[PDB]
């Protein structure tokens, strides 16, 4: 159910309520009950309409750290008002 | 999510008891402070944007955050950061109205730490912004709801840090 | 296994779309019998008008042979 | 409660509570003492209400206490009376809360599946609830009777 | 403990934070019971030299095994003559704050788990809910183009649970412009691309 | 664990095959660069503390990580972070010497991601520190073994993230 | 484990601020309520065993828990009670001596539901037993010190259920 | 705090709080007002104490503020003064807590490793803490001066 | 850039690049020297462009630099000129990249929210960008002037 | 993803710098080799199936892989292995055209190692097949772009191994 | 204040406090809590209110900040903002006192002579007070906004 949700709608599940609504349909109608219930949601019509193909909309941070994240973060956390000597040597070298 | 009244009802139902004197006193304890909470919530809703503006001015902008190399650099990241500030303010208002940080635990802090670590957001800077918003809100609301407002901002800050 | 030949016109009032919504506003399409209810209710709740409906697949009074 | 329902809609729309919602909360907290009074009265008079509602349901349909009935026997009928007590406690909770979230989450969702599994007559349970409606409204003033009976009618509708 | 046979068997294939949890079950007949205990024994293992008194044959496994064997608890229960034994439910008073974790360690499938469990559990007790599936953490598939991986929880147990409840709404990252998350912008899927 | 030679040996033993010409080329290719690895390992072991100090100064400190609410706030957390950096440097040196990341998989990466997730450690900042250490080590050891050193730091970073 | 004194310091340390008026008010309130706690701790002690016996008679015994099938049917199941209890006393006497939930969440009420679910042990029954001791300790301790003992007992019962 | 060190000490033996421990907890709650007043007095004069202590430290050990010094430069000196302010804050925390438990976990464990990594003179930091102790004791009465100074000597001894 | 757009489209289609996409890549690589020359010209003339943009902006909308104005005061006008320099930098980036992707990621998405929060006239900033466009086009040949004017016009249109 | 041009643009945008002589030199260095990359991409696209055929023939088939017990046994697994080989070739072409391996990092290598470990796919055999396509592509494209195409195949092989 | 206006009025007749005056003194002491809270809320936001009021005033009456204007120049503008802060302080004093007696003696009697001597536009100062009223009522609930604005309207009427 969780994998089919990502394929049919561009996001993983949000809530235990959202998971249970499809679970209690899968226990009564099976695979066709789950897929039909997913494709007949108000969210599908609101987002994808009737001409647009479904597309990936949201990512979990675990997945987002897989696509990016290799070689880490090069930005260095900057923080406001901190005391930092970074760049002073380069500025002095340019002034010289 | 759960509030004072629903919390009392649930913590009596799971033990299968009826509403006794202790739960009754708890519920009138919530009821007596109803007007102060709603007045503070109305004030916060009316002054939402000004609070975020002043908190950002005091804690975030005019620093290395908004310069290149800072996380708050670029219009996209600036808009996202002020959106996050609005998130924290609105959920603090909901928690103050309901008299319970359960909404903060369920819908704010769950996985927020790992999400911020994945995105590279400065958590210390976020906590500083939350405290600036708390100071401004305590200024606006007054002593009547200043403490009740401050406890949920402090809960958010302690959860994040 | 029955279908429906449906012609409908859906106007989008508050969106104002910039590019080519003939194919989205007015359209005719085939829909299965088991989804015609949801499709009709989708059209109604958006202010659309259902111009025409045709059976196109089944028989009027079939007790059997109509299984999904 | 009304607080939870207002907060849920506000969170769904991503906006602070509207002035109308704040006025609704103010009115609800104003009505709190009346709601507590009705709940206290029903709690004090629950046992007699349960016994009379049981008698009314049984003489409306005596078949449930028949040999082929679900509630045949002393311990079989004690369970039905305990269930009626359960829904009376739930409607008292709903009265104090101001709307039907606790009743919905405790006693109507999945109740169809549970009673189908137990093979108990759901319409008979609904009539038993309506008997509790009559007995409870007999012990309250007119507008308190309307207030409690609105929740009782909610339970009656939610059963079927 | 400090022989080569134990080093090749219970020190090579495991992380240091897992070697601590296995050494606790091997030389003490119980699991680690507190976060402060794990810090102490990990800081004992991790450093090249700790020394106690005088000599310095105290590196990693050798220092940790000396610290475990010379502990006050060991020489009060299994003192000087008794091979250590499992202090499970029958023997002693059982702690309850790590019941499920400890009874997984006591099983003979304990070495088959490489992901540390006790340091993770004691860290989870003092922090908010992690964001994962509302069910177990192995329920969310790998986010690749067409995988559907779904780690098995039997090939290599890394079971992780968390009391999620029913109204906890997950936090998802927006694959696009940040200001269209749909949680602070109710109409965000309809604005541009 | 396994090095290049043992890896070839197991790869042939699983097939039950006498080691052939291709295995000979693989072994010769490892044997050709034997001395450079030893020299690089000696240099890294001699300059261990300086590499960690320079990498920390470049990538971690003077940030919000070191300010209150940061993850490496307090002396205990600072010592723990530099201890983790020393762990990474030592195991990178071992991987360079063995010519195989099997020791990195066995003794570093298995479960470290989940431990960091539970503890709230910023994995992105940790990988940034590892990359800074990689730059410093590549500077120290010289072109001869700089690439060979860098491949295992990249392995550690990719495994962590 | 934390008390009020440690809790305020820990909360004010992550944000790096000196102890201000609000912190000094919280610490002052605890210091002013520091004698009734000590007296009621000694009162709970000494009369501990009679408290447990009265609570057991009031809630546990005279029910299905003693008849065949119950989880207190025989002795040694009865003996696991008085034990099981004496905790929920002991602890929460610690709580109303270093007043903060903290200890009650870290030592007693943490995985207790899992242990009870794996061992039988009716949770509703063991929560009714807690409320019985709440009543008996409120009776024995006094008028004003009946509260905050009621607070910690209610916290224990609510957390367990 | 003393409450932490007393309650957990009587929890490792599975007993209630000892009658020997239904004492100095009492002395702590009695002296809590004095401890709070001393902490507030130190907090009010935090900038003067830090400035004068840094002045005395830079006169006593001028090598650190020399070109080959760890704290050479205006921002390197700012960081040194920030560290001194941090230790003053930790001392106030210890004074209010009544025990050196919080300052130990916050700023002593691992301080040797941190300062060795940063290449800072630990004896210089200890002398700075001593100067802070002198300046703080100059602002207090004799009993309170001794009470704060005892924690100051704890910090000086621990950084060693 | 054009390469990123073409490769993204091909990858999303799960296909090799079309010959039309290859032709547009060839055209983009051919025009590279001319685009680099235009970027060099703008970068070398960046300061005069910003100063003149400020002058015509303050002439056209004097209320902006007025007491109730977002940029009254010497530092508030310094920040306005800094924003103009930022947008000129993004325009040079867009010219070098051959499309509007860098401008969109760096300085357009969320600009409405940021400037609404800061309470600044977005039409005023658009007029400043147009003044920058005029000053830049007065320093270029006709083809290069049109090429830079396309990106300046997109910036003005997107700030709307 | 990023190409050379967007990489330089981002590297200067993070510093907030206008394009200078060094950045212009890097951009000119990319633009000089523009047509060679396009020609190599066209050649690879034209010879896509043949490249996979020789690579499989020289590295995979006629071995234990295609026999019973081999991972590449059965028509399903054979089609899967050739599809993966095609994916590697296509993304190598994309990376060669863009002059930057960020698309390889973001769209192929993410979790591929853990996926192959979970499925039991031999990473050594996969690396051998990738190198076989590397030799075939180097033969087809000629000296002009052989090394440029080869560096990205080496990138994929090192990322997997 | 109300107490001064009531006691001295019942002292000019040589009688005790009137039974009609052992009232609205009563409502004054009852509403003193709300008055103190409103005064504190205005006091916390004194700088923002003054800044925004000055901004609105300088837009609506730009002639004062022109070369021929009384408040032309940075320090003459600082003096105007200082006067606005003075009047906000007087308004808070009036709110706490419950009567405009203190504000009347402090900043109204002779204000016409003072501003005529200094050659300042009294209508401009009145408009500045009106802008301060708008900014203040933007930060308060309806009842408290009306209560503060009633004193603000007193200032506007008196400066006339
Ligand atoms: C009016 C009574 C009708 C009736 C009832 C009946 N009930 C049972 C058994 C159970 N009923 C419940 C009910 C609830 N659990 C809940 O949580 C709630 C809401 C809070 C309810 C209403 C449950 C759990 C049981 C199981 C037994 C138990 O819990 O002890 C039975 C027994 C079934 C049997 O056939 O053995 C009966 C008969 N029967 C009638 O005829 C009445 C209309
Ligand atoms: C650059 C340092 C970053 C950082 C680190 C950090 N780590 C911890 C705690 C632990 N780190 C480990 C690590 C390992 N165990 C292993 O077996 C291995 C490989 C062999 C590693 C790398 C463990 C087990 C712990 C937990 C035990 C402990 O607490 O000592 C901490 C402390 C967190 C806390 O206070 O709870 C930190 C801060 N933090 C950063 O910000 C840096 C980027
Ligand atoms: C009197 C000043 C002495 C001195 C100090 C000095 N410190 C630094 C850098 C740091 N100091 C700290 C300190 C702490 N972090 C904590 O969590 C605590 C406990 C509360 C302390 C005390 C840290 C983290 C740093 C790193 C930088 C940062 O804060 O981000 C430096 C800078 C040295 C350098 O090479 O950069 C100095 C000079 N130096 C002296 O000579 C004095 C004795
Ligand atoms: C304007 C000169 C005249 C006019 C027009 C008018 N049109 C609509 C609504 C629509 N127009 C379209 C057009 C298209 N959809 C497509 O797919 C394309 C391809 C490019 C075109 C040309 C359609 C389908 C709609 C309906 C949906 C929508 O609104 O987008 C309206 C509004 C009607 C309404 O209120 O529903 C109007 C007013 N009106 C005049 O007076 C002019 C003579
Ligand atoms: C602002 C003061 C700080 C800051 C923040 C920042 N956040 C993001 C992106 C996101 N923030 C969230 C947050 C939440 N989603 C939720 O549901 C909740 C609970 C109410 C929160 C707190 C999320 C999910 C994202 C990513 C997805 C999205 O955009 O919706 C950014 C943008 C990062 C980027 O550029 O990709 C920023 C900048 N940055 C600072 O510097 C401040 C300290
Ligand atoms: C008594 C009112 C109820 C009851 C209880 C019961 N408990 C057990 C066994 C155990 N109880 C514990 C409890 C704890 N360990 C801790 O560390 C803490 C907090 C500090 C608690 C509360 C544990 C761990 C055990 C198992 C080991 C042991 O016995 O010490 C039993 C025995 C079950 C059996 O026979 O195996 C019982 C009966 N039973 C009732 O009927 C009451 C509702
Ligand atoms: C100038 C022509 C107009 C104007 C501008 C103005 N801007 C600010 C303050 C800020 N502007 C920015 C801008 C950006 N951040 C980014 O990342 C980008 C994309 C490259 C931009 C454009 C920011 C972040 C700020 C906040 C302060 C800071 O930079 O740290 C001000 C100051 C407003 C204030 O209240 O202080 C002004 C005046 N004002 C005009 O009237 C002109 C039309
Ligand atoms: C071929 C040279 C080798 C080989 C491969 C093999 N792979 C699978 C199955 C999968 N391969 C993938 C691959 C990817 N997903 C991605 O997102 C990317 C990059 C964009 C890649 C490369 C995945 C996800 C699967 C699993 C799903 C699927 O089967 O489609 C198999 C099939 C295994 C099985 O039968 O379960 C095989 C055989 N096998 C060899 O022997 C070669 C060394
Ligand atoms: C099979 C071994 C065994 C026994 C016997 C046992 C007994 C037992 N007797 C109990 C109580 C009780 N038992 C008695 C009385 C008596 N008890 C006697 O053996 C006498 C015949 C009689 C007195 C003459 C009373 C009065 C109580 C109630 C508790 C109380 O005395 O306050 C209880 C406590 C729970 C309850 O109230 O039922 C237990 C567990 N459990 C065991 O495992």
């Amino acid at each position: 159910i969780e994998y089919i949700h990502r394929r049919l709608l561009g996001r993983p599940t949000y809530d235990r309520v959202e998971n249970n609504r499809y679970f209690d349909i899968a226990s009564k109608k099976g695979f066709y009950g789950v897929v039909d219930a997913m494709l007949n949601s108000n969210e599908y019509q609101e987002v994808f309409g009737e001409d647009v193909l479904p597309y990936e909309r949201y990512l979990t941070p675990a997945g987002l750290s897989l696509r990016k994240g290799r070689f880490g973060s090069s930005d260095v956390l900057t923080t406001p008002g901190g005391i930092t000597p970074r760049g002073d040597a380069a500025r002095m070298m340019d002034k010289i | 999510m759960q509030d004072a009244i629903t919390a009392v009802i649930n913590n009596y139902d799971v033990q299968g008891k009826y509403l006794d004197g202790a739960a009754l006193d708890k519920l009138k304890a919530y009821f007596t402070t109803g007007a102060v909470r709603v007045r503070a919530a109305a004030v916060i809703s009316s002054n939402a944007t000004t609070i975020i503006k002043e908190a950002a001015a005091k804690a975030l902008i005019y620093s290395d955050l908004t310069r290149p190399g800072g996380n708050m650099y670029t219009t996209r990241r600036y808009a996202a950061c002020i959106r996050d500030m609005d998130y924290f303010l609105r959920y603090a208002t909901y928690a103050m109205l309901a008299g319970d940080p359960s909404i903060l635990d369920e819908r704010v802090l769950n996985g927020l730490k790992e999400t911020y670590n994945s995105l590279g957001v400065p958590i210390a800077a976020t906590v500083g912004g939350i405290q600036a918003m708390k100071e401004v809100v305590g200024g606006l609301v007054g002593p009547d709801a200043a403490k009740e407002a401050s406890i949920y901002f402090d809960y958010l800050s302690s959860g994040l840090s | 296994s029955r279908y429906f030949k449906v012609t409908a016109c859906i106007p989008s009032l508050k969106r104002v779309r910039t590019g080519r919504e003939l194919q989205n506003t007015f359209f005719t399409k085939l829909v299965p019998y088991e989804n015609w209810f949801t499709e009709q209710q989708r059209i109604q709740k958006a202010g659309g008008k259902v111009l025409s409906v045709k059976l196109f697949t089944g028989v009027q009074g079939a007790n059997t042979g109509v299984g999904a | 409660s009304v607080l939870t329902k207002a907060i849920v809609n506000a969170d769904a729309e991503a906006r602070y509570l509207s002035p109308g919602e704040l006025d609704r909360i103010k009115s609800f907290v104003a009505s709190g003492e009346r709601r507590l009074r009705i709940a206290q009265t029903l709690t004090e008079a629950r046992e007699r209400i349960v016994k009379q509602a049981g008698d009314q349901l049984f003489q409306i349909r005596p078949d449930v206490v028949s040999p082929g009935g679900n509630a045949y026997g002393e311990k079989m009928t004690a369970l039905c009376l305990r269930d009626l007590d359960y829904y009376l406690r739930l409607v008292t909770y709903g009265i104090v809360a101001g709307d039907v979230t606790p009743i919905e989450e405790i006693g109507i969702i999945g109740v169809k599946e549970m009673y189908n599994s137990l093979q108990t007559p759901i319409p008979a349970v609904a009539e038993g609830v309506r008997a509790m409606k009559n007995v409870a409204t007999s012990l309250l003033s007119g507008d308190d009777a309307a207030e409690a009976g609105f929740y009782f009618d909610y339970l009656v509708g939610a059963m079927q | 403990g400090k022989s080569e046979l134990y080093r090749r068997e219970f020190y090579q294939p495991f992380i240091n934070s897992r070697v601590l949890e296995l050494a606790f079950k091997h030389f003490l007949g119980r699991a680690p019971e507190s976060r402060a205990e794990v810090q102490k024994y990990f800081s004992i293992i991790s450093s090249p030299i700790v020394r106690g008194q005088s000599s310095m044959p105290s590196g990693g496994l050798y220092a940790l095994i000396d610290a475990l064997i010379d502990s006050e608890e060991y020489t009060s229960i299994f003192g000087e003559d008794t091979v250590p034994y499992l202090r499970n439910l029958g023997v002693e008073a059982q702690p309850s704050w790590n019941w499920g974790a400890a009874y997984d360690l006591y099983n003979y499938a304990a070495p088959r788990r490489k992901v540390p469990q006790f340091i993770t559990l004691f860290a989870d007790y003092t922090q908010p809910l992690p964001n994962q599936h509302p069910y177990g953490a192995g329920n969310d598939p790998l986010e690749i183009q067409f995988g559907a991986i779904f780690k098995n929880s039997t090939i290599n147990p890394a079971e992780r649970a968390a009391p999620i409840g029913k109204d906890v709404k997950r936090i998802l990252i927006r694959n696009g412009s940040p200001t269209s998350n749909e949680r602070g912008n109710p109409t965000g899927m309809s604005e541009g691309a």
